[PDB]
């Protein structure tokens, strides 16, 4: 639809996903989708299009006000989404819009109260690190978008490899797992009878923007150790040369396999193909 | 969050550290990267709450029984290990490892663990043991030794397959819990 | 002295005026003078000059920290100076310095608490208009 730009049905399906994630409590992902909806709007007062005037409530809704409502909801999500960095981000331009156009100083107070609370949350609390596993689809019986495709899944905080693996196997029949985890199968690059291989991969560190040298506390680091990530490397053991018994280091040659995907975890999907 | 001591001994002819490192890495079977340093640790929940956990990778060389007991105190659980295919491993554990552990630590939940589960049923390994007159010792006798101590559990696994290995650690953690 | 740029005695007399206005409760004027003192400083960590290291308390006082203390005091003044616009102004770069260099997130919370309180003060309360008279000396 984005390709077709019929933005109305686009928004409709966006809200479908929003309902879905609300069901799944993907407050992160739900808020992302809601934002993409909000992304369309402008801080102009004029509701320029009643297309975005949805069926939740249909009346004037001066455009900036609808944007405002969306931003409040997205902030609420992120806050219960346990991800306050984006919360602060959005809060900034929310307060800007307040002071610049609506002057809703009580709203300023509430908003900055919330921003301070989130800053406290960041500095104080600790949050788990979610494992990232790569999924390699192989075979012909897969769906079109699945046939001989590779995906990476923003796993839960503490799923072990085969836990998530088995849950995925629940998602599927013909759950035969490969053993040559790194290389593919050319037979299965054409064969039917869907094949898969899954394993954990390394979340490559983000670049902390403007942070490259400051003695920043740990919270900043640990947050960027998890999120806004797109590069994913996988270690590759290999015996290269002569394998003397006492010295396993004589042949360790790592064929470090990295991955780039389209979108930065976390995103509007808990998984994405490798790009 | 909270940390758990977990000592692990066993002879050096069984490569239990490979088991540990493969588990911690969550690596593919047969794809672990052998590090240069010991005493591994991790942080997973078995139930309810995430907990830190520290695996005291200890060399099984008998001489180091002057240094290893210094590691023993205030250890939440110990894990006693062997090779399911080495009768010498059995003789060591029943004779040296188990008794000295029971002596040094008479009060700690304990789980015995087997190793090389595949090789226990590997035809070539068992035929080698017979041609060498070593015993491909099976589960029930290890169970009998576990009853001898009354260890809270015993499990057996294979490194190249990690079968029940994750489980092995699951009962390991719940032993404290 | 500003003409003579002997900034130390300059600061000394600045503090004289600060005492004076404190006596007269010219929190506005006192805060202005204090700011002119603070104006000299930089957000650099290094206390580059012990000249500004005054007799109120004389030790390390990493330069940005001294700036920070001054800003807190000036904010306090303006707040009781019944003039919160400058308060918000200064609070902005105070919070900026926090997030950018010290990351003192508790200080962020306190600072923004204060900023919200001042915004409420502005929108809510009313303040008198001061008359302005011209004096012609002859």
């Amino acid at each position: 639809y984005k390709e077709k730009k019929r933005e109305d049905i686009y928004i409709r399906y966006l809200y479908k996903l929003r309902d879905l994630h609300r069901d799944c409590e993907n407050y992160t992902e739900a808020a992302y989708t809601l934002l993409l909806h909000a992304e369309l709007l402008q801080w102009s007062d004029k509701p320029c299009v009643p297309h975005l005037l949805q069926r939740d409530s249909y009346y004037v809704y001066t455009q900036q006000e609808l944007k405002e409502k969306l931003y409040q909801e997205i902030i609420s999500y992120f806050d219960k989404g346990k991800m306050w960095e984006k919360a602060i981000k959005l809060s900034k331009e929310l307060a800007e819009t307040y002071e610049s156009k609506v002057f809703d100083y009580e709203g300023l107070g509430n908003l900055l109260k919330k921003r301070a609370s989130f800053y406290e949350n960041i500095i104080k609390a600790m949050r788990p690190q979610p494992e990232y596993f790569a999924v390699g689809y192989y075979g012909q019986g897969f769906p079109s978008f699945l046939r001989n495709k590779i995906f990476i899944y923003r796993g839960k905080e503490y799923e072990r490899r085969e836990d998530f693996s088995l849950r995925l196997l629940t998602q599927f029949p013909n759950a035969e797992k490969m053993t040559s985890t790194t290389p593919p199968g050319e037979d299965i690059k054409s064969s039917p009878k869907q094949y898969m291989q899954c394993f954990t991969v390394k979340p490559v560190m983000s670049l902390p923007p403007s942070y490259k040298d400051k003695p920043v506390p740990e919270q900043i680091l640990n947050y960027y150790r998890a999120n806004e990530v797109q590069q994913f490397r996988y270690s590759r053991p290999f015996r290269k040369g002569e394998k003397d018994p006492d010295n396993e280091f004589a042949t360790m040659w790592i064929e470090r396999t990295t991955y780039t995907t389209a979108y930065t975890f976390p995103g509007i999907l808990k998984w994405f193909e490798v790009k | 969050m909270q940390a758990i001591k977990c000592v692990v001994v066993g002879d050096g002819a069984v490569a239990k550290t490979c088991l540990l490192i493969s588990y911690t890495t969550n690596a593919f079977p047969g794809e672990y990267i052998p590090t240069v340093f010991d005493n591994y640790s991790a942080n997973v929940m078995v139930d309810g709450k995430p907990v830190n956990l520290g695996l005291w990778d200890t060399a099984g060389q008998e001489d180091y029984d002057r240094l290893r007991p210094l590691s023993y105190p205030q250890t939440d659980v110990f894990l006693i290990c062997f090779s399911l295919v080495s009768p010498a491993s059995f003789e060591n554990v029943r004779a040296k490892w188990y008794p000295e552990v029971r002596h040094h630590c008479p009060n700690t939940p304990i789980i015995l663990v087997g190793t090389k589960l595949d090789l226990r049923d590997d035809k070539d390994t068992i035929e080698k043991l017979k041609e060498k007159k070593l015993t491909p010792i099976t589960y029930p006798q290890g169970l009998a030794m576990a009853k001898e101590i009354g260890a809270v559990k015993y499990l057996e696994c294979s490194a190249l397959t990690q079968r029940g290995l994750k489980t092995v650690f699951d009962e390991a953690i719940r032993a404290v819990l």
